[PDB]
């Protein structure tokens, strides 16, 4: 609904920065609303969904196992590793790593998963092969959050991300089992409370993944819908703003409120 | 009652029970189970996608279990960060904690993880220090020049750094 675009334009004026927005119909894939759909933005932690998507793809082909245990050590730890730091002595399975990566944004978990697939370059190759020739991962955690202005490393475009998310969630790319696993991890996301979730009416379904980075970079990808069922994909990114986390979280929520309002 | 903080972290001692931990950190800020097993994980103020936090480990799942590991991120600020890439490269495997500190600056580090695998005995104690340069540290956003230094029995086993100049 155009009222949402008014809020998006408002957000850009508020944060003094570009705000990419995409609202896709889950079933058809058609665009319901878009703003700066081909503008590049840092993916930040939202890439963790695509990562576990490539991981699930390998599990389907039987090149990887959900319960395959990974033993890492101190050398692998990077800033913000709440879950991996806690299991340092015990180790974690591939399944537990994706849960940690998506539901907690665990940075070390992401790196380890990246290692199981061959690094950033391989994630990008995975994306290219499924039709996404825009989204690219180049660095590991935590450098991939640098968000250097005009730098295209580790960036995506709102439209490319929404379409890719749709392909991973409803395409035949992954098995129904993997699709369900990916959506379940996203549904269990516990570190995106101040965003879209904060405007979600009771009974609604939402599977999401947020992200934050330098230069006021903020973002969230999601699949939501009323009556416990998703019906639209939403993607929101912003970067370059000097605004505080609270201000940026506010603007994103407001866009969500509008989106929910005129649903 | 206030979120988890640096003072609370420091106030908490190895050997304490879950109840002692909870009463100090504040029950509302903590959780157990799930991804944290039987450890107690407490949150501080918002810090990016999550928050600053502390994770306390215990000898066992029992109610009378004692704290045998303290870990934290963004709760403790370095007192006088003077780390640099040059200084980091001067650090060498085998140095004692004293020798490392003399290399990276007396006030450049905070304790990231401290664990006693044989608690109450101190033998085998592993320690992870997170050290920062002049502006590397931040309790909310991303680090801008930091390093991870880990030891066993007070002796450096390894090191790794990010964005030090
Ligand atoms: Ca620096």
């Amino acid at each position: 609904h155009p009222e949402t675009l008014v809020k998006v334009k408002d957000a850009e004026d508020q944060l003094g920065a570009r705000v990419g927005y995409i609202e896709l119909d889950l079933n058809s894939g058609k665009i319901l609303e878009s703003f700066r759909p081909e503008e590049r933005f840092p993916m930040m932690s939202t890439f963790k969904v695509l990562l576990c998507g490539a991981v699930l793809s390998r599990v389907d082909a039987g090149q990887e196992q959900l319960g395959r245990r990974i033993h890492y050590s101190q050398n692998d730890l990077v800033e913000y590793s709440p879950v991996t730091e806690k299991h340092l002595t015990d180790g974690m399975t591939v399944r537990e790593l994706c849960s940690a990566a998506i539901t907690m944004s665990d940075n070390t978990a992401a790196n380890l998963l990246l290692t199981t697939i061959g690094g950033p370059k391989e994630l990008t190759a995975f994306l290219h092969n499924m039709g996404d020739h825009v989204t690219r991962l180049d660095r590991w955690e935590p450098e991939l959050n640098e968000a250097i202005p005009n730098d295209e490393r580790d960036t995506t475009m709102p439209a490319a991300m929404a379409t890719t998310l749709r392909k991973l969630l409803t395409g035949e790319l992954l098995t129904l089992a993997s699709r369900q696993q990916l959506i379940d991890w996203m549904e269990a996301d516990k570190v995106a409370g101040p965003l879209l979730r904060s405007a979600l009416p009771a009974g609604w379904f939402i599977a999401d993944k947020s992200g934050a980075g330098e230069r006021g970079s903020r973002g969230i990808i999601a699949a939501l819908g009323p009556d416990g069922k998703p019906s639209r994909i939403v993607v929101i990114y912003t970067t370059g703003s000097q605004a505080t986390m609270d201000e940026r979280n506010r603007q994103i929520a407001e866009i969500g409120a509008s989106l929910i309002k005129h649903w | 009652a206030g979120v988890m903080t640096g003072a609370k972290f420091t106030q908490i001692q190895f050997g304490m029970t879950r109840q002692q931990v909870l009463d100090i950190a504040g029950a509302e800020n903590c959780e157990t189970g799930g991804s944290f097993g039987d450890s107690i994980h407490c949150r501080g103020h918002a810090a990016g996608d999550y928050y600053a936090y502390a994770t306390f480990g215990f000898t066992s799942a029992a109610a009378d279990a004692k704290v045998d590991s303290k870990s934290q991120e963004k709760l403790l600020a370095p007192s006088a960060p003077t780390l640099t890439l040059a200084k980091f490269n001067q650090v060498t495997v085998g140095m004692t904690r004293a020798q490392v500190l003399a290399t990276v600056g007396q006030g450049s580090c905070t304790t990231w993880s401290e664990y006693y695998p044989a608690y109450p005995s101190t033998a085998g104690v592993t320690l992870s220090l997170s050290c920062f340069d002049v502006d590397g540290y931040s309790s909310t956003g991303a680090y801008r020049g930091s390093a991870h230094l880990w030891f066993t029995d007070g002796v450096l086993q390894g090191k790794r750094q990010w964005d030090l100049v």
